[PDB]
């Protein structure tokens, strides 16, 4: 739900 | 001492609503309509035509159930009145006002068109591809509602409705101050003793991502009445003032000094970390909110994201756009003062593997590779790896 | 005719990403880092006191004890901000303030709360090691550490690291230039009185507007009225400056041939219609030696919001470079009829809901100029055989999300 | 999830 890095 | 609610609690009540403003309809794009616009023209003024074709009285061709002259021919934008006779055509373009008296365009694609006649290969029917005046707009419909967001579509009909400008409710101005006679702007080379203005640069641009109306004042410095002057020439203009270096360090006493003649100023810490040292004042007789910050541009942003964001979305009066909160696991240990709210500046990311949220906490690395902040709470003390925490995600 | 598929694969391929340009970090706000920006002084640039107290030799103040097991004279007091070198000769100290510069051959802050707390002379009541409660040049950040890297977002917080290294300008990668054009011998301003046969021109304003929307960096040039002669230079002066150019009012009949010619002698132009309703007609064009996509773009301004969203919004995210931004499609309860024309993708404008009960996603249909503009938060997507739509179907809702 | 106005 978030973009964020992984 | 106060806690952040308290705090938070101060400022908001404090916020000011900007005044309504008329301005030019392109410039009100994402602001909130301050009145109802009623249209007062039908639109369109004249019945078009919708294509290109020939008009004709409907009964001519069948319509009402052998070929018409073509007698002219109008295109878009003609002014001059034209009066169709009976079994006779006229030639339209799309856009064109219709003669008066036909009542129907019988398409372009559906008549087989001599050099003098036009042929049927079907009827239309009374009013078929014309655009009657007033099909779009009639005189007294609401083109915009007081409180709408005026989007593209709206600003649109503003156009259509013959609207060049609109009253709106415009965003919150805000002032941003750097004081401290240290500091020298990004564009000189420092020597001894000097510091570039950080503040003025990173909280013009938080201002702007929260919405408001931003001039960054930038370096003030002189003696208290010079001070004075300048933050008074900013409370004239302004419904929020952001001042960094008022508070902290010495030699800031004189600031201190005539922000007490221009209004009440309050220096009660907050019960938080980092920016517990921080302060709040309103100035002049409009009672505009001062946010005095200190000179650490780490806990600028925090103080600034913490209150001076909310109030900003509070004298915006459109949304709140408060700041989604994650549960996530901690990556590294952090520690935390008892009976202060923790803000700590991290990088949340996703789970290579599990969809879980992760979150490492971080001032090169706070201010570089950070997108959110972990929120401590008062009671918490300790974070140890693998604890789960709140992490307020920074959009 | 071809698909709305097949169409989207043409313009977005044709998509220019704008050149990078060297900005002002103020005006960097938001736009995509096209460089490594590596710090070129140190942060703090001197070493500075940590504390109030007496910037001293830690040797002279019991710093070279074996730690498994008289006074000072005070010689200055410096405060932060002080410009004037100092430099500590043995057995001195300068008594310092938070943040001052420490005097040259000091190593160390003796603590206030670790002194007689004396004026000309101090005396140490605890020892203190080399570097203690100095805030040490570079402790921050070292010339040639990483600021900023290529592909970073740049907000706040970096604009802020930019200032602090010197940096008063950046490398990025711009909005793209749309500019918006709208042509039509019909056509007024709308500060203008409309007589019959006139029309206000809607289009500039509104795809102006959404091409900001979108993240473009928009010229809304309005109207272009002459002979064609005079709208081929105002094509051409627009596609100097333009990544992307719309042109309303230049397909859908012979009243356009005009201006359709001048296009045809600045690029290849098409004018095949798209499976879609509304915004079949429509046209796509490449402009110049450098190939500038141009929307040919119909005067129906909802035909052309539709087209807009569709066709033009996803090259200028492209072009962009950031996000994709792709809308997303919610499945919902239809709330009224609607048809659909059989071999066409419909796009219906439309109120996307959430049920107060269920929780459920509903949508209602708007569709006449107030109600296709009134306002409106989503589209059905009625797929190309689908020719009705009865209360309780469930739909694909294209979200329109505000801003 | 998604942000729209309500509806009875
Ligand atoms: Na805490
Ligand atoms: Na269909």
């Amino acid at each position: 739900d978030l973009d964020v890095p992984s | 001492m106060r806690s952040v609610e308290q705090q938070l609690s101060i400022v908001t009540e404090a916020a000011v609503a900007p005044e309504p403003v008329r301005i030019a309809i392109a410039e009100a794009l994402g602001l909130m309509c301050a009145e109802e616009v009623q249209a007062s023209r039908a639109l369109p003024g004249f019945a078009q035509a919708a294509i290109d074709g020939y008009a004709v009285r409907a009964v001519d061709v069948g319509g009402e159930k052998k070929s018409l002259p073509v007698v002219g021919e109008v295109a878009a934008g003609s002014q001059q009145p034209l009066r169709l006779q009976p079994k006779q055509a006229v030639m339209v373009h799309t856009g064109a006002p219709l003669p008066m008296l036909a009542d129907a365009v019988l398409p372009m694609a559906w008549s087989d068109r001599g050099r003098k006649r036009v042929t049927a290969q079907r009827p239309v029917r009374s009013g078929e591809f014309v655009r009657k005046e007033g099909d779009d707009i009639q005189p007294g419909d609401i083109a915009v509602s007081a409180g709408a967001v005026l989007g593209p579509a709206q600003i649109g009909l503003l156009a259509a409705v013959g609207r060049s400008k609109v009253l709106v409710y415009p965003r919150p101005r805000m002032s941003v101050i750097s004081v401290g006679a240290e500091l020298v702007d990004i564009d000189r080379q420092p020597g001894l003793g000097q510091v570039y203005d950080v503040n003025s640069y990173s909280l013009a641009a938080a201002g702007r991502e929260a919405g408001a109306d931003v001039y960054r004042y930038g370096i003030a410095a002189g003696e208290p009445r010079r001070i004075k002057e300048i933050i008074e020439s900013q409370m004239l203009r302004s419904e929020i003032i952001v001042i960094t270096g008022a508070v902290g360090g010495a030699g800031s006493a004189g600031v201190r000094q005539v922000l007490n003649e221009l209004g009440d100023i309050d220096t009660e810490r907050v019960a938080m970390h980092p920016g517990s040292v921080q302060g709040f004042g309103l100035l002049g007789e409009n009672k505009i909110p001062c946010f005095l910050l200190p000179s650490n541009p780490v806990a600028s942003l925090v103080i600034f994201e913490t209150f001076v964001r909310p109030v900003v979305r509070m004298s915006l009066g459109k949304s709140n756009a408060a700041r989604r909160v994650v549960r996530a696991r901690a990556l590294n240990h952090v520690v935390s003062v008892a009976g202060r709210k923790g803000f700590i500046r991290s990088r949340l990311m996703r789970d290579a593997e599990t969809q879980d949220y992760l979150v490492e906490a971080l001032l090169l690395a706070g201010l570089s590779e950070a997108n959110g902040m972990i929120r401590i709470p008062e009671d918490v003390t300790e974070i140890r790896p693998g604890d789960v925490v709140d992490v307020i995600f920074l959009a």
